[PDB]
């Protein structure tokens, strides 16, 4: 430490280091939308892994001595950080064994400026060498905080300044990825109380292996194991198929309902259209069910494409929310609307007007509405790197004969089922699913209304993908006019999107579409009595 | 009879908290409600509404906070203002406008959490009007819990219009005296951060925000460093803005170290 | 053990240092029912000494003045040029707990570690009281330097943090506490000027940067029986090094027992409370803004150390939503201990942290409407009432943004201890929030909504005190909106009357259909929200009935039914004959019911239906220039009937109760009867009730009576009362008994003339004779400070009555109270007995002060003996009163020209004469 005060720790050489940190990261966002003249070298490419590693030291060294950086310099030099760990390019080079020395450096230093910030004195975050396992113990604190510490908007989250929690939530989830740190991470604080300590050999530091089942029959024990390989995500497809044998030999009824509920978030990080298994990177695809428009493609209708080009763009950078986007740039433009035998990604200015409105702006979850039929009949050819296609039909045996179990396991059954949806990928797999679901509703009671509105939903996706014919429209027509008269809100929003679906694609018969004036009573009713009050009746119903 | 009925559904609520289920138990409080309708209980009918509003809360801080599930999508988040909109008109009709305003700081203090910063403005202002004119220090700090919703929304031009409500409410009753004394402190920081964030034309300026620009081109240390950095900004001053806040990242709060950041950026 | 605690021919100087050997040989006297029943004799003789034995163990000499395992020359307790506490810790050491010759542990199997508990709490309680003692030699001759290498000191007690078990590493956790407690006020926080002298005297390398790591470290110990003891450590110890030089070590003590705030021993948070009680936290925030490394201190954080609003939002209110009925009681009164000590930044009045610390260290050393509400102006501190107004913002705030039952319920317990110790009427400023926006009506529109609710009345331990609290906030707009219920004044103020007015009618209503077996305006039956309150009045009553314990202040009936009377009472003050002309009919049957459970507080119910059914700034001002300004303006003026079933049965009880908390509200019963005419016919033929009051002056004479001193003030107001219509002749005859037959004075015969004095001189020739009487007997007692204050009402009426009379009797005053003077007979040993002897001087006529030949032989005048500050304390008190005379009633010019008549030497206490007294 004697040449890095001299030669690295002049004033006029960090000087530098905050107008080199904006340098690195404009370039870094483009690379998802540039051509192959302009994607960084590959022989070029070690020095851009190493130069991440050294403008984050310059942020832990006046910390110790001066003052806060400049609090913009606190922001323009970790934003060289989180985009090196999002390429593919960049990322796959802090992991190799010549770099242990680099990648256990980013943990002492994004928790040396995540603890100097949000842990006043007197605190903690929440209530082989020695570097490498003081690097180790390092990552399982931080994840624990994100339910705590660094979720926008909690009690906890009044200490950071909030313009750090979009960009240190996204730069502690792609660090526990590397296979430096994965295999600790997923193990639960509760195990490390008790007597598990195996060895650990990997040619590194810590290569435990995946934690046995025995551990996980206790409830307090199985709820925190099921949060660090969620926001976690996985890695290459080997350690995709370890988490699906463990939840398997859990299916005491506690421990039923909450692992039913971890196997429809394992499906969906395959269903997610970049690099899938990375909440770091990406989110969830979803389809709009709205066509493209026939308006366009005139001499006055190119015209029409360029003018809303400018007015929608700065929109997001005000009104939307940033589910998406880690970093404080400006035209982050990125809408996860794949192709389609999936293909390339389609850019945010072509979807112009796509997006269904059932969704705020830019936040992408689950909303019911991911897959649209549109987009399950043009990639799967049916019209009336995991196998991903192995893992829905094990799960098709699986909830039938729980179906053909306590009331509490009838209800978070029907809601699995739903979920995986978007993966069926055959005529004989949506079959299955509409048989069983008819039979409950004749022996189960119809006075469970927490079970009533989530079959609702599942009832009326099938017949969609099936064809919505004459011995299939009597039993599907007469279940949305009866729930629709309920006397519960949220399970008047549960049918309504089973509309939807009935009304999106298929030629609908004759006298069926003469029950479109059943739901097309409903909608005058309630828009006079929340015409002049919206803040008073609800939000998602409105 | 319909009193022994409502009896009955108390017993089951109870022995599945501990069996931990919390979709069905919260559908077990929803049943209490309906019977005090075919009576008349008042004031113990919004006593059922408002325990499955607690049972719903909880069934998603297991889905997005503890496990953070992205299959979870507000199943539970549409059941838990729903049984709370039943709750805020049973007040009034009796006429106590000081209870209807408890039970909605509890709807948005869930979704601050949950991930919604822009409903979560929103609910914050519904139950202030309950409350001025009752409550008028329980109603100026329902509206300092609004302006931390729509930095995160990243409504900086509607974040204006509820700083000027806060400062518009101790003239008339704290001049100031002590709870109201510490409301004035957060209240003219906060808006000298913004009008050099977003500057405003004089025609959309308006008379209140004509005069404390005038004062400037509260502690004697932190009154120091904010007539210095109105000033900069005005004469575009890059090495002016720079050692400042270095210099008042300790004095503000972190509601307040996030409005200084972004005046520095779009200035420079 | 037991006598110990009380002793502090009297028990002799010489008779307790007998005790005090024979206890010495008994820790050596070998058994373990032996050795450990003597050791619990010493750990409490320490803690609360007998006074006597207190001064011979601290002297120099000790013993030696009252006389005219181990293998060392210790030297005991007889030997001289060493205190006996000197030699007292050398003893019990070597022979329990240290070995002579290294430092090292004695084995458990030698000494019981419950044997080796107590031994550790002895050699504590000798350091409060002589801290000379922990730096000593083990033993006084060397012990044989051919078998040990070198010699130890007693510091290797303080190397049992190690030791195994709690109790042991707990208490050697408190004994690091009271040695940092004991040196600080042992030299006057003097550590670099102490630590020298000891060095060259007792070659030990202990200094207080050895200790203080050792204690930081017992706090976080593992075992929650552990950490109990070493947080009554920092109760001891972060008070006397937060205003010392090592004020940077103390600081840090501050910041870990906050760490300490969320361990699961409910013990353990209840004494982390009262050392964040005990922390003045204005002297706090001033080693903040000195400090740049601390703020800082492990990892480098940047930002300021806020300790005061992390302390206060983070634990005392966070605490009240504890799940524990005992650990929600204890934070409400730390809110009473810390609203004096705040320092928020930037007030009107102190404005650095250094001015905040001068102004209350100077006010130390430079100097009828019902019990709720005021009238006066109200001369308030205007910083005084900042400091109340934020622990009422973030308190409303955990009461309505509160998502438990815990939040809400033990808030409003927080709120009753406030307004009983800062009420409402006089600190209105603070409690103020919106309503009338100008005497105020804070925050009590919230409260009426918890009340209303079928929820939160269903617990009596919390439901009693959201009634206290609801009538002060209602009586505090009573000096501004008093000009249905027409003496109201204020729409916007009469629904929360009507509603409490409206909820204690229906709360007396199930109290007596409780205490009477009745099957269920104030009417409880057609509401079912008050049929869920009469099943829990109900639990509580059949536990008394069933369980016989008369004396417990905590019943939740018996505590709940002094509650809602004693706010149906603050009500009707408000009220008028026209909006209770409708309810005298219902008030009064309640009562009848619910007077035998509780008449204490069942008259005070009655007391008040009688009245209104009968109508009725920059550290120059505050250390020098504000208190300068005080002394020399006070210098130029210097210069200058349906009762009639309910009153009969009140009467039958005085005869034959004996708790003297309810024969003091009876007496008030019966005075408020004659001034409002009722006629005499309370006792229709006879004289039943005034027969037994001469009887009871029988029992206090000669002493036969328990509770006198709360019954003789009011005793003697009812007698002299009556007889405007028992006469004033036989009233005095009375009170001549008490003073000279009978106990002492301050609680008998001084309050018993209060009642008298202002009803006889204040309010033809009969009365003449009678007041020669009254002015004979204070003469036999103007030793006492508070017959002082009797004295000044009777100078003020002869200078308006008659002016040749009021000359005379300044005289024959003059010279009684001036030999006392002189001879020290004149009890002014407190600062509320220095301000009544000084309006004494302005008011007595300057006819009787003009001769300075008094006025002088009783100034310059030497004590008996200035040994005891018994004695040294009231000489010094009669040279700061007649020196206020010869600077404003006479000037410069007559007092010298006598002093070269009178030969006053300037030797009259000069440093020969004074060295001789203090031993003599």
């Amino acid at each position: 430490w004697s040449k890095l005060n001299d030669l690295f720790g002049d004033a006029a050489l960090y000087q530098s280091l905050p107008t080199l940190a904006r340098a690195l990261a404009q370039y870094l966002v483009v690379v998802s939308k540039l051509p192959s003249h302009l994607h960084l070298p590959p022989e070029k490419e070690k020095d851009i892994v190493k130069f991440v590693v050294a403008t984050l030291e310059a942020l832990s060294w006046h910390l110790i001595h001066e003052q806060i950086p400049l609090s913009l310099d606190l922001q323009a030099g970790l934003d060289c950080c989180c985009l090196a760990l999002q390429l593919p390019g960049l990322w796959s080079v802090v992991s190799s064994t010549e770099f242990v020395t680099h990648a256990c450096s980013l943990i002492h230093c994004v928790h040396f400026i995540l603890e100097a910030v949000a842990v006043q004195p007197g605190e903690q975050l929440l209530s082989n060498p020695k570097y490498i396992t003081a690097a180790c113990e390092m990552v399982a604190e931080m994840v624990e905080s994100l339910q705590s510490v660094l979720a926008l908007g909690h009690k906890r989250n009044s200490g950071v300044p909030a313009f750090l929690t979009p960009l240190l939530r996204n730069i502690i989830i792609s660090l526990a990825r590397l296979p430096l740190v994965n295999s600790y991470t997923r193990v639960p604080p509760l195990v490390w109380k008790l007597g598990w300590s195996p060895k650990p050999g990997g040619d590194f530091g810590t290569a435990f292996p995946e934690i046995p089942v025995e551990f996980l029959q206790e409830k307090e024990v199985f709820k925190e194991f099921i949060y660090r390989i969620n926001t976690l995500g996985w890695t290459s497809r080997t350690q995709f198929e370890e988490t699906w044998a463990t939840l398997l030999g859990v299916l005491r009824t506690q421990i039923n309902v909450l692992a039913v509920q971890a196997i429809t978030s394992l499906v969906l990080s395959a269903m997610t259209v970049p690099v899938a298994g990375n909440p770091a990177v990406s989110c969830l695809e979803q389809q709009p069910r709205n066509k493209p428009l026939k308006a366009l493609d005139t001499r006055f209708g190119r015209k029409l494409s360029i003018i809303r080009g400018i007015v929608e763009q700065e929109i997001q950078a005000m009104v939307s929310k940033r589910e998406n986007i880690a970093t404080h740039h400006l035209y982050q433009a990125w809408d996860p609307v794949p192709s389609l035998t999936t293909g390339a990604l389609i850019s945010h200015e072509k979807l112009l007007l796509q997006i269904n409105p059932e969704r705020e702006l830019g936040s992408m979850s689950y909303k019911l509405g991911q897959v649209s039929i549109h987009s399950v009949w043009l990639g799967n050819s049916i019209t009336p790197g995991v196998d991903i296609h192995s893992c829905s039909q094990f799960l098709l045996e699986l909830y039938s004969r729980w179906i053909l179990t306590p009331a509490i396991l009838i209800s978070e059954v029907v809601r699995s089922l739903l979920v995986v949806s978007d993966l069926f990928t055959e005529r004989n797999q949506f079959e299955l699913m509409y048989v069983t679901l008819t039979e409950l509703r004749r022996v189960h009671p119809s006075e469970d209304e927490i079970l009533a509105q989530y079959l609702v939903p599942a009832t009326c996706k099938a017949a969609a993908v099936l064809g919505m014919d004459k011995a299939v429209a009597e039993p599907v027509s007469r279940l949305l006019e009866s729930t629709l008269r309920s006397s519960h809100l949220p399970s008047r929003v549960g049918a309504l999107h089973g509309v939807l679906y009935v009304l999106e694609c298929d030629l609908l018969d004759d006298t069926a579409k003469q029950l479109i004036p059943v739901i097309s009573d409903y909608l005058l009713s309630n828009l006079k009595g929340i015409a002049h009050c919206v803040n008073i009746h609800s939000q998602q119903h409105v | 009879n319909v009193a022994e009925a409502g009896e009955q559904f108390g017993q089951l609520g109870r022995e599945l908290r501990a069996q931990e289920c919390l979709p069905y138990a919260a559908w077990c409080q929803l049943a209490v409600a309906r019977c005090q309708q075919a009576l008349f209980h008042g004031p113990g009918e919004a006593l059922a509404l408002t325990e499955a509003a607690r049972l719903f809360l909880r069934q998603e801080r297991d889905a997005r906070q503890r496990l953070v599930c992205p299959a979870a999508y507000g199943e539970p988040l549409q059941a838990a203002a729903s049984a709370l909109g039943a709750a805020v008109r049973l007040h009034l009709e009796l006429g106590q406008p000081a209870a209807a305003a408890a039970l909605c700081l509890e709807l948005a203090a869930a979704l601050r959490d949950l991930g919604q910063p822009a409903a979560a403005a929103g609910h914050f202002q519904r139950a202030a009007q309950l409350q001025l004119p009752q409550l008028p220090l329980a109603a100026l700090q329902a509206l300092g819990e609004a302006a931390s919703c729509q930095l995160l929304a990243r409504d900086y031009t509607g974040a204006l219009a509820v700083f000027t409500r806060m400062q518009r409410l101790a003239r008339e009753h704290g001049s100031a005296l002590g709870a109201f004394s510490d409301v004035l402190v957060r209240c003219e920081v906060s808006r000298v951060l913004l009008l050099l964030l977003l500057q405003p034309p004089p025609a959309k300026l308006l008379p209140e925000h004509a005069q404390t620009l005038e004062k400037y081109s509260l502690p004697e240390e932190l009154f120091l460093l904010l007539q210095s950095l109105v000033m900069a900004t005005h004469e575009k001053d890059t090495e002016a803005i720079k050692s400042l806040q270095v210099e008042m990242w300790p004095l503000l709060t972190a509601e307040q170290n996030h409005l200084l950041h972004l005046v520095l950026q779009e200035t420079i | 053990r037991y006598l110990v605690p009380l002793l502090q021919v009297s028990p002799s100087a010489e008779q307790l240092v007998q005790v005090y050997e024979l206890t010495l040989h008994h820790t050596q006297h070998q058994d373990h029912n032996v050795v450990t029943g003597a050791l619990e004799l010493l750990q409490q003789l320490f803690r609360t000494p007998p006074p006597e034995l207190l001064q011979t163990l601290t002297a120099v000499g000790g013993i030696g003045q009252l006389t005219a395992r181990i293998k060392g020359d210790i030297g005991q307790s007889t030997d001289d040029d060493s205190a006996p506490l000197v030699h007292c810790v050398r003893l019990l050491s070597a022979s329990f707990l240290l070995t002579g010759g290294k430092n090292v542990l004695v084995p458990d199997r030698d000494v019981r570690v419950s044997v080796k508990a107590l031994a550790l709490s002895c050699v504590g309680a000798a350091v409060a009281l002589h801290p000379e003692s922990f730096f000593s030699k083990l033993y006084k001759v060397p012990l044989d330097t051919t078998e040990y290498p070198e010699e130890q000191y007693v510091s290797d007690i303080l190397n049992y943090i190690d030791h195994g078990d709690p109790q042991v590493r707990g208490a050697t956790a408190i004994l690091c506490g009271t040695l940092i407690c004991s040196i600080l006020s042992r030299s006057r926080f003097h550590v670099g000027d102490w630590m020298g002298t000891i060095r060259t005297l007792t070659g030990n390398t202990f200094s207080l940067a050895d200790c203080i790591p050792l204690l930081r470290k017992t706090l976080k110990d593992e075992s929650s029986v552990t950490c109990k003891l070493a947080c009554t450590a920092v109760r001891n110890c972060v008070m006397s090094l937060c205003s010392s030089s090592y004020s940077e070590l103390g600081l840090q003590l501050i910041i870990d027992v906050l760490t300490l705030r969320n361990s699961s021993y409910w013990l353990v948070r209840t004494e982390l409370l009262e050392t964040l009680a005990e922390i003045d936290f204005r002297l706090v925030s001033f080693l903040e803004a000195k400090a740049e490394n601390l703020h800082r201190g492990a990892h480098h954080y940047t930002g300021l150390l806020k300790l005061q609003e992390r302390v206060l939002n983070n634990v005392v209110i966070h605490l009240l939503g504890d799940e524990d009925p005992r650990v929600r009681h204890v934070a409400a009164a730390s809110l009473i201990r810390l609203v004096p000590k705040l320092f928020y930044k930037c007030d009107q009045g102190q404005a650095d942290p250094v001015v905040a610390v001068a102004r209350d260290q100077s006010s130390v050393y430079l100097k009828r409407i019902y019990r709720g509400y005021n009238l006066l102006p109200s001369i308030t501190d205007v910083t005084m009432e900042n400091n109340l107004s934020r622990v009422i913002a973030a308190v409303s705030h955990e009461l309505i943004t509160s998502t438990t039952r815990a939040l809400t319920f033990g808030c409003c317990e927080a709120l009753c201890l406030l307004s009983t110790a800062f009420p409402v009427c006089i600190w209105s400023l603070g409690w103020h929030c919106g309503v009338p926006p100008l005497c105020t009506v804070g925050m009590a529109t919230m409260i009426l909504t918890l009340l209303s609710s079928a929820w939160f009345p269903l617990d009596l331990s919390a439901h009693q005190d959201a009634l206290i609290l609801a009538g002060n906030l209602l009586a505090a707009s009573a000096p501004k909106s008093l000009r249905v219920w027409p003496a109201l004044g204020d729409r916007a103020l009469v629904p929360m009357v009507e509603q409490l007015f409206s909820h204690l009618l229906k709360v007396i209503n199930i109290c007596a259909h409780v205490l009477d077996d009745v099957a269920p305006l104030g009417s409880f039956y057609h509401l079912p929200s008050y049929l869920r309150l009469h099943d829990v009045l109900k639990a509580t009553h059949a536990n008394y009935k069933v369980t016989l314990d008369l004396q417990n202040s905590t019943e939740k009936f018996g505590g709940f039914l002094r509650s809602a009377l004693d706010v149906l009472s603050q009500i009707l003050e408000l009220a008028t004959l026209q909006d209770i002309g409708k309810c005298v009919e219902e008030i009064l049957g309640y009562l009848k019911s619910c007077f035998s459970r509780e008449p204490m507080m069942a008259t005070v119910c009655v007391q008040q239906l009688l009245k209104t059914l009968f109508g009725t700034p920059g550290l120059y001002h505050y250390c020098f220039m504000a208190p300068y300004t005080h002394f020399t303006q006070a210098l130029a003026d210097a210069s200058l009937r349906l009762f009639e079933p309910l009153v009969i049965k009140a009467l039958k009880q005085y005869t034959t109760t004996t708790c003297v908390q309810l024969q003091k509200q009876v007496l008030d019963l019966l005075a408020q009867l004659v001034q409002l005419r009722v006629n005499y016919c309370l006792l229709d033929s006879d004289q039943v009730f005034i027969g037994f009051v001469l009887k009871q002056f029988e029992y206090i004479e000669v002493g036969q009576f328990r509770e006198s001193e709360a019954i003789i003030p009011n005793i003697f107001f009812f007698l002299v009362l009556l007889s405007y219509e028992i006469g004033i002749p036989k009233i005095i005859q009375l009170c001549d008994g008490i003073m000279a037959s009978g106990r002492k004075a301050v609680t008998h015969a001084i309050p018993a003339l209060q009642p008298i004095v202002h009803d006889l001189f204040v309010l033809g020739k009969e009365l003449e004779t009678q007041k020669e009487v009254v002015v004979s007997m204070l003469l036999r007692l103007i030793q006492y400070h508070q017959v002082l204050e009797m004295f000044i009402l009777v100078l003020q009426q002869c200078h308006k009555e008659n002016e040749d009379k009021w000359k005379r009797l300044s005289r024959q005053i003059a010279d009684i109270i001036l030999p006392m003077l002189a001879k020290q007979q004149m009890h002014i040993d407190s600062h509320e007995a220095l301000g009544v002897l000084n309006t004494l001087f302005e008011i007595l006529a300057p006819s009787s002060l003009r001769p300075v030949d008094m006025l002088l032989r009783s100034m310059f005048v030497t004590p008996n003996t200035m040994a005891s500050v018994s004695t040294v304390q009231l000489w010094i008190s009669g040279i700061l009163a007649i020196l206020r005379v010869l600077i404003s009633q006479s000037t410069e010019d007559i007092v010298l020209s006598r002093i070269q008549e009178l030969s006053f030497s300037p030797y009259l206490i000069s440093c020969t004469v004074i060295n001789r007294l203090r031993d003599g």
